[PDB]
């Protein structure tokens, strides 16, 4: 079950 | 006693236990345990190597070169256990971050959103800049190399192919023949089998762009001559100026043999994909390695704009030299290598 790319650490920081 | 998994010894205790069985090759197995040290769920693959020349070969490299390595979207190593004494050392074991997941099982599962796709190619690309500007070939990227946790980290793996090609040397007659999996290989390796270029890390990224956008492998050739086929029964017969540029004789001949084949469009292929990936696609797929994208351009196209940062991306500090490179010696001479290669890991240490 694949969580929001907005939880990856390094998306955040884009 | 030690843990044993399917009849394997993983002599690995007392820090890491509770090992449970992930995967195998022909000369090792890889196990999740937890490491009770730092209170975190590791992977340890188990190499058994120092019977054959290649597999030492192959294991002083990928050692060489993951410890040298440091970038968020390549696995690192964490630690290497192996015996006091050279004399002992039967086994290594290489213990990194246990991650959730990888590409090939979330492709059997999921259909994944335009915006997944877009993400992990940034990640895949990202890691590849690094890799290249390393002077390293991966050479075996595919979907299952590819590691993932759910919150869409992505990590490359599995550099027990990979290796340096110092670019002030012209390697022409010099690479390793029949390289990467078949599904995910360049035309090149089979019709410039030991001259290709880190330009077959680009192929095989467009494989797995493909498999995203469709959940199956886009040349699924059942042996390695067929594999030629299926590429050309996509991207259709070569040009009269990509035959000309193929220097072997027999490959070209080999070539202008076949029956000619029309070009399939990507968009007949992939009817639902974003056009800017499909383009990026064409361009990584391309059939001459010296007209297909490198890494830097490809991580430029306008499919992967709303990532692409060049202020963090980094770069290899000390790309790797030709020196790191005459590794075509004895397996005992390798063994030795390893053993010093792999010596920092242990109590009592000197330089």
């Amino acid at each position: 079950q694949l969580k929001p790319i907005e939880s990856s650490i390094l998306a955040q920081r884009r | 006693g030690p843990e044993m998994v399917r009849g394997q010894v993983f002599d690995v205790g007392p820090r890491y236990t509770n090992l449970s069985y992930i995967g195998e090759g022909a000369y090792g197995m890889v196990c999740s345990a937890y490491d009770n040290v730092n209170k975190v769920r590791v992977a340890i693959k188990k190499i058994s190597p120092f019977e054959h020349q290649t597999y030492c070969q192959r294991t002083l490299r990928e050692i060489k070169i993951l410890l040298r390595f440091r970038h968020e979207n390549i696995i690192g190593i964490n630690d290497i256990i192996r015996a006091p004494t050279i004399e002992q050392m039967k086994d290594v074991y290489i213990v990194q971050d246990l991650m959730e997941t990888d590409l090939y099982k979330l492709l059997k599962t999921q259909h994944l959103s335009n915006d997944h796709i877009c993400y992990f190619l940034y990640q895949i690309l990202r890691g590849l800049k690094y890799i290249h500007s390393a002077n390293v070939l991966h050479r075996d990227l595919k979907p299952s190399n590819l590691l993932l946790n759910t919150t869409c980290d992505l990590k490359i793996c599995d550099f027990g192919l990979a290796r340096v090609a110092d670019p002030d040397h012209d390697h022409t007659g010099f690479l390793t023949e029949y390289v990467a999996t078949r599904w995910y290989r360049a035309p090149e390796i089979m019709l410039n089998s030991k001259g290709y270029t880190k330009s077959i890390d680009i192929w095989s990224v467009g494989c797995i762009l493909a498999e995203m956008l469709s959940n199956r492998p886009i040349f699924p050739g059942k042996h390695y001559l067929d594999q030629l086929n299926h590429i050309l029964g996509i991207l259709g017969s070569p040009s009269q100026e990509d035959l000309n540029c193929i220097i072997n004789l027999k490959a070209r001949n080999y070539l202008l043999s076949l029956p000619h084949k029309n070009k399939v469009p990507w968009n007949r292929l992939f009817p639902n994909a974003d056009s800017k990936a499909l383009d990026l696609l064409d361009k990584m797929l391309t059939f001459n390695p010296h007209k297909r994208i490198e890494v830097e351009q490809a991580l430029a196209h306008p499919y992967l704009e709303q990532y692409y940062d060049p202020s963090d991306e980094p770069i290899a500090e000390a790309p790797f030299k030709f020196d790191m490179e005459l590794d075509d010696l004895p397996k005992e001479k390798l063994k030795e290598l390893i053993f010093e290669e792999t010596a920092r890991f242990q109590p009592g240490y000197r330089s």
